């Protein structure tokens, strides 16, 4: 009613994928250890 | 079938759900009326 | 009587009074919108009309809200980041595809004060369909995953938007998808008075020079409804003063129709008269006419006016015209979109592409004999009615939405600054002689004369008035120019050259040393005419890369560098293309495949079976990136090069324009022998070309005077 | 599309029937009710 979230104001979850990150990547870091570390910002997907 | 989950501890929820009107689909939601009711959800439970 | 304006005023904004105080129009800032409704009507009660939405919710108090540009609710064979519920002015959103998967679109939009998004549609394509990806402009949904041959897809737009465009496109013959790219508008998106005379020449140059031979037909309607007011009609008269100049100034008199309409049409001037052409005896009509019997009968019925435009065009039984199946007509008419009486006036235009033979035929769709422009006059615009009576014409726009009128005619006096670059090139129109150079009019037929050695039967292609393009091996230091005759328009006569440039990286004997005989790295050549050539019916020139006339024929900003260019006629994939051969006396097109994408790598190692190739260890030293390859057997069976075809041009054909992106090189297997084409061809007989977007510098400096307009 | 019944002549029956969404009026007569299955027919002699 009055109360709660306008429905109009919900933004629906809409992006449910089966399989995604299908990406390359390149571990080209200074190696530390003999080992390369990259940090990747993902974002995830709408499925719970 | 719509099913509404409520995980939390130990609060009951009043919930207005409401289904959108589409014309591809003839159901009780028209384009000037809304088809919402609101329930009571319990704690750790849910609801068709 | 006048309504009362109590408690109707907005939070954040004010109002102006028009339609002598029987409509307000709310008046937000810059960036905002007024919330749901723009305007209100008066109703005869002493209220107004109530604050209702899309969804008929009833608002109390109204309010500026923000603009926000539509978010992509859907989006294919890749990731946009980042994902919000809304998007503010300024905010900027990147596309990349996954693995396997060419971006073609911009990568990098941002959304403007327009609440649109800038650049063009971000698409992730596969290259795996006859037709390309049509993607999914934001806001919209796409539904059709089959990019295949006689496929369809449909298009829908969010809640409370209006579609823009085509609802439903069709992939035709020769990989081009049926009307328009779709886009999502909003109640307040409107156009900016340099995208609307942008985009209307750019159709309007088309089906201009196509008529260049006098057989053009140009009908003007416009609306007279008591919704626009006496104030906003002169000053629509002034604007279309400045229409008609314009168009005489390509040197094209066309015929012109002048209707004006409310309740009843007004045929004012008639294209059956013997003084519609002259273009300054229409204009001595236009300043005549007058309106007040038209406010008088106070109403918009589109229908009846539409029906007097099809009684101009139709003939009583005069059985079939002479410009039946040659004559453009373009239709341009102002209306606000609201019409409430006659009916719905679609099915006045349905008829007059029936009468002109448009659709009834899957070979010959004659899409570009009738062209349709609408134009949105003020801010109670139906978005609906004026998008369904406009043509919907591939990578092209011909819906308008202005507000205030004299925007309007702040665009008619921009596009007579703007200048555009006509192109002759590339032109072929169906005139019923359809004997051979009349269908390939650049084609040139190179004949060097040897001591002894015999003739020497090459081709090239006609690029400007004095030059003409075509191989470097057809031609060594030793032949003297007396000794090179070349022909072209299929006259008798041979004209004589004056110098035969050639690429300064050519050289035929460079690898004897690792026992490689030949080597066609950039064989490419220039001949530089002694005569001027005069173009006509049967000589033309044709489009090069990389140009001003280049950039419009494919319909993109001028804004488009050389890279983006690259993109668009040679994508990673495999490119539909043709070139032209002699079979028996006679000119005939073969039409090939590009292989561009991931069957490169299989096209290009079959060279090792060429002759004298057969020992050579590298085979990427043989096949520079400067290279293209087209034939084999995958995906089609397609037509093999002769000895004779060699210099010619690799020509692309979109959208009726003819492009050339190759000049032809070699081949591996010689299935011609000049006594038919050898029947039982082998799976890895592929012919190599040049790419002529790695020739540029030197295409450039040698036609640096010649008036193509190169890209920086 | 309503009940109605509050009249006001014109000022409540042209403005409905001038909107841009309105059609055809027309003035007719029903000359005979047809029942039949899924929909009803009424035939409607254009008077005028
Ligand atoms: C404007 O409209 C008229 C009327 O529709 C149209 O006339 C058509 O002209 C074409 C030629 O331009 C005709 O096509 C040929 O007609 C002959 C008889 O005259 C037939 O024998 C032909 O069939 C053979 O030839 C073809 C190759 O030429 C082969 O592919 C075919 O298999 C046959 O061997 C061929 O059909 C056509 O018949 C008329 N149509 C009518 C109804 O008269 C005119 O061309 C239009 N103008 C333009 C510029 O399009
Ligand atoms: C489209 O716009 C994006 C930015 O919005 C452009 O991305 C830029 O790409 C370059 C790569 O040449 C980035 O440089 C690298 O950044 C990483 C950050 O982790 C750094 O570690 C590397 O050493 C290197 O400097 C650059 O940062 C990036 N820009 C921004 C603002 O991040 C992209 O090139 C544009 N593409 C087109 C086609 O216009
Ligand atoms: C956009 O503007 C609104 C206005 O308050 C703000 O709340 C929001 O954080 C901004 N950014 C995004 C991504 O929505």
């Amino acid at each position: 009613d009055e109360d709660i979230i306008a429905e109009e104001n919900i933004v629906s979850r809409s992006e449910f994928p089966e399989s995604w990150l299908w990406n390359v990547e390149d571990l080209k870091e200074p190696p530390k250890n003999g080992i390369s570390t990259k940090l990747m910002n993902i974002f995830l997907k709408d499925s719970i | 079938r719509a099913v509404l989950y409520n995980y939390r501890q130990n609060q009951e929820l009043k919930v207005r759900v409401e289904l959108l009107h589409n014309p591809a689909f003839c159901s009780l939601a028209t384009t000037k009326r809304r088809h919402q009711q609101t329930v009571t959800i319990p704690p750790k439970s849910s609801l068709s | 009587g006048s309504c009362s304006l109590e408690g109707v005023e907005i939070k954040g904004g004010s109002f102006r009074l028009l339609q002598e105080g029987q409509a307000l129009e709310y008046v937000c800032p810059s960036g905002f919108y007024p919330y749901p409704v723009q305007t209100r009507t008066c109703r005869s009660t002493g209220s107004w009309s109530t604050l209702k939405t899309q969804d008929q919710k009833t608002v109390r108090k109204a309010e500026c809200r923000a603009i926000h540009c539509p978010r992509p609710h859907d989006f294919e064979n890749g990731e946009y980041w980042p994902r919000s519920p809304y998007y503010n002015v300024s905010d900027e959103i990147s596309f990349h595809c996954y693995d396997g998967y060419t971006l073609r679109g911009s990568a990098n939009r941002t959304c403007q004060v327009n609440g649109r998004w800038s650049g063009q549609t971000a698409i992730c394509d596969n290259g795996a369909g006859y037709c390309s990806n049509p993607g999914i402009p934001i806001g919209t949904r796409k539904v059709g995953s089959q990019y295949r041959l006689e496929d369809s897809v449909t298009y829908h737009c969010s809640r409370g938007l209006t579609l823009r465009g085509s609802q439903r496109r069709t992939c035709q013959e020769g990989g081009s998808w049926s009307g328009t790219e779709p886009s999502c508008q909003d109640s307040f998106m409107y156009d900016t008075p340099q995208e609307v005379a942008e985009a209307f020449l750019s159709s309007l140059t088309e089906t201009i020079e196509g008529v260049d031979a006098g057989s053009m037909n140009i009908y003007l309607v416009l609306d007279g409804s008591g919704s626009i007011g006496a104030s906003n009609f002169t000053g629509a008269k002034k604007c279309l003063v400045n229409l008609i100049e314009k168009v005489a100034s390509y040197g094209v008199k066309p015929r012109y129709g002048l209707v004006t309409y409310a309740t009843y049409p007004k045929i004012w001037v008639k294209v059956s008269e013997a003084d519609s052409s002259n273009a300054d005896w229409v204009t001595k009509q236009l300043n005549e006419i007058n309106y007040e019997d038209h406010k008088l009968k106070s109403g918009t019925n589109t229908k009846k006016a539409l029906q007097a435009v099809y009684s101009m065009m139709s003939w009583p039984d005069d059985v079939p015209p002479e410009g039946w199946n040659r004559t453009r007509h373009v239709i341009i008419l102002m209306t606000d979109g609201l019409h409430n009486m006659g009916g719905d006036p679609i099915t006045v235009i349905d008829e007059i592409r029936d009468l002109l033979y448009i659709g009834k035929d899957r070979k010959n769709p004659r899409e570009d004999y009738l062209d349709v422009y609408v134009f949105g006059v003020g801010p109670l615009v139906n978005q609906v009615n004026i998008n369904a009576l406009a043509s919907k014409k591939d990578n092209e726009q011909h819906v308008f939405k202005v507000k205030d009128m004299e925007n309007l005619e702040d665009v008619f006096y921009q596009m007579i600054d703007e200048s555009q670059s006509l192109s002759l090139c590339g032109m072929v129109w169906e005139h019923r002689k359809g004997t051979d150079y009349h269908k390939q009019p650049w084609q040139a037929k190179i004949s060097v004369i040897r001591p002894s050695k015999g003739h020497e039967s090459c081709m090239g292609a006609v690029v400007s008035e004095y030059f003409v393009l075509t191989a470097a091996h057809c031609f060594t230091v030793d032949d003297k120019e007396h000794s090179i005759k070349v022909s072209v328009g299929g006259e008798k006569r041979d004209l004589e050259i004056e110098v035969v440039l050639f690429h300064p990286n050519y050289n035929i004997n460079g690898k004897k040393e690792a026992g490689i005989p030949e080597f066609y790295d950039y064989d490419v050549a220039l001949i530089k005419l002694k005569n001027k050539l005069k173009y006509g019916q049967t000589i033309r020139p044709i489009c090069l890369p990389c140009t001003e006339g280049t950039t419009r024929a494919l319909r993109l900003p001028p804004t488009t560098t050389c890279q983006q260019q690259k993109e668009e006629l040679l994508p990673a994939q495999d490119i539909k293309a043709l070139f032209v051969s002699e079979e028996e006396k006679k000119l005939t097109r073969k039409e090939v495949y590009i292989k561009n994408g991931d069957k490169k790598g299989s096209c290009e190692r079959d060279a090792q079976y060429a002759p004298g190739y057969d020992k050579v260890k590298d085979i990427s030293e043989v096949v520079t990136p400067r290279f293209l390859c087209t034939g084999g057997v995958s995906p089609y069976a397609d037509p093999n090069t002769c000895r004779g075809d060699s210099g010619g041009p690799l020509i692309v054909h979109k959208r009726s324009r003819f492009i050339q992106v190759g000049v032809i090189s070699w081949g591996v297997v010689d299935v011609c022998k000049n006594q038919k084409r050898q029947k039982q061809v082998p799976a890895h007989a592929r012919d190599f070309h040049i790419n002529l977007f790695q020739v540029l510098p030197w295409l450039k400096e040698k036609l640096q005077d010649e008036d193509l307009g190169f890209l920086a | 599309i309503q009940k109605s019944d509050d009249k006001v002549t014109l000022e409540e029956r042209l403005d409905k029937a001038c909107e841009p969404g309105v059609d055809y009026v027309y003035k007719t007569r029903l000359v005979k009710v047809q029942l039949s299955n899924d929909f009803d027919e009424y035939i409607m002699a254009i008077e005028q």
